[PDB]
């Protein structure tokens, strides 16, 4: 649930 | 290399989404936050001439007000930062990049799914607010033709359901319906007028803000909801 | 409704006196600290068009900075406060009456036993002063033709008879007789320039600042003495 | 007797280098550090018309911002004093000498080894910078025929060897070798332009700043060096 941007990108 | 007002604006900005930072040479600097929840990242006037890791951003900054404005900053001999001003030198220790926590490449936001914006004075009375009011949580979302935000404190009200602010923004001409959840803790933006673009595709939801200075990634809650 | 700053400032020294308030219909406003020792009412130019009680006064009125000087302030659909603003909206929770302490009805002084005055100046001076030189408690008595205040640290000087401060009020010539001593941690006075009313009779004793805008109506100690 | 804004920013400088002092009729102030470590001394313009000693300088300091400009300061019949003026009055204690430290005769500076200065602007900073450098230790010293001041943080760097900040001072066209050390704890200089005066004889060693208002003399550290 923890909203994490490494869920979606690359970087 | 040399560092303006401006740039030390941006910067002192990204070193409360991050203490560290590690910058590159070019005109270009940017962060993520430690969590992974947000990602900074602006193009400044200053050229960057040498790759350095700072751990302590802030404090560097601040030394940075006790010297000259057209003080040299530069590697010195030993490896660590020599920031030369007009009858003294001041030193400044350049971090292990392993002490610290960047991004190794930007990133790539997608074409939005929803694009309005938001105005200076309005992103500004949210954040006061928010912190008056105990804001921990604001959702974006359409209604009646129009992009509100609204704000609650998820702890009470779970369902974000009972909104303690109300700020309304841009005409919604699109067809879809969502409820864009954004957590407080993570809208450390400097202020100035934003572009927002939210996105969603399954439960992947993200938003961006830009400004003609600065750009932020946000991902957001796993409350949200979209037909996208 | 509406609450200009002059408003928002008394209600503000009110704050400081009880954390809490309940507001009634009419333009009088009014207040009473939780231990009973301190209260206070002024006339406000702003008119009360509804009945609320506010658990946390202070940071209500925070929230009003963040937003327009002409907001409009009212009652919601659901029971609590709407501000109104512009392009928003800000709601507040409107506290059930039995969290907050208030008056029922305001205080009726009685005629005033013995009549002085202090300038705003002196006062503040006074409360300035009196955080320095470790002062609790004050005596108001009558000496050499006239009304004196004597700071004392009733810590170490319980009897009051070593003052480590002394301001000379007006002149006095009457023939009575009085130490009326004042706890200071009650003085919450704003500052301005008040009409003191001293009064005693018997147990009795009582002290009433009045200004052009605020009063205050404060209970003296024990220690007090006086022949009226 | 009154005191300046002049002399008692003076007297509040010297309230860090001793918490108490005492105050000789005269026209000239003087304190040493409990530990001998920092002297100094001033002539102020302000006659002291009696003598008197001070427990905590600092305190009875503030309290005189409370009081008219002009409010007189006078011996009071108990022995302590009195500050007052036509409409209150301030009474602090007196303190008994063999509470304090004080310098029983001034200190006299007949030799010098080297003489330099340092501007205002340039104090300043070696202070701001050497808060937040944590540099406890500083060291002057030829180099190039220029004197130079490099400051060290002694705990990270036991043998001054790494320095963290360097200011350059007056030309050195001169023929001896030398490396004064002094303890950044022993700085407490208020700003202002200083002449510099540093002797070296055998393992005595010591420093003298001058300004046009005070004049401080300093014990150097046993790590100092110089062929004088």
């Amino acid at each position: 649930k923890k909203a994490s941007l490494f869920d979606m990108f690359d970087f | 290399m040399k560092l303006s007002k401006d740039t030390i604006a941006i910067l002192k900005n990204f070193a409360s989404i991050n203490s560290g930072i590690l910058l590159s040479q070019g005109k270009f600097i940017m962060t993520r936050a430690v969590n992974g929840t947000t990602y900074a990242e602006a193009n400044i006037s200053d050229e960057i001439d040498f790759d350095v890791a700072l751990y302590d951003l802030n404090s560097f900054l601040s030394i940075l007000s006790l010297v000259s404005d057209d003080a040299e900053i530069s590697m010195h001999t030993d490896g660590n930062i020599k920031i030369a001003d007009t009858r003294s030198t001041v030193y400044w220790p350049a971090a292990d990049k392993s002490t610290i926590v960047f991004p190794n490449k930007p990133i790539q936001f997608p074409v939005a799914s929803v694009i309005t914006e938001i105005k200076a004075e309005d992103l500004q009375q949210l954040l006061r607010v928010s912190r008056g009011l105990q804001i921990d949580t604001i959702a974006i979302t359409n209604k009646d033709g129009k992009i509100v935000i609204n704000g609650y404190n998820k702890v009470e009200d779970s369902g974000l359901t009972r909104p303690k602010y109300s700020l309304t923004l841009t005409d919604y001409d699109g067809s879809n319906n969502f409820n864009f959840v954004i957590n407080m803790a993570n809208m450390k933006i400097q202020p100035g007028n934003y572009k927002v673009m939210l996105w969603g595709a399954g439960d992947k939801v993200a938003a961006k803000f830009e400004s003609s200075q600065v750009s932020y990634v946000i991902a957001m809650e796993a409350d949200s909801t979209h037909d996208f």
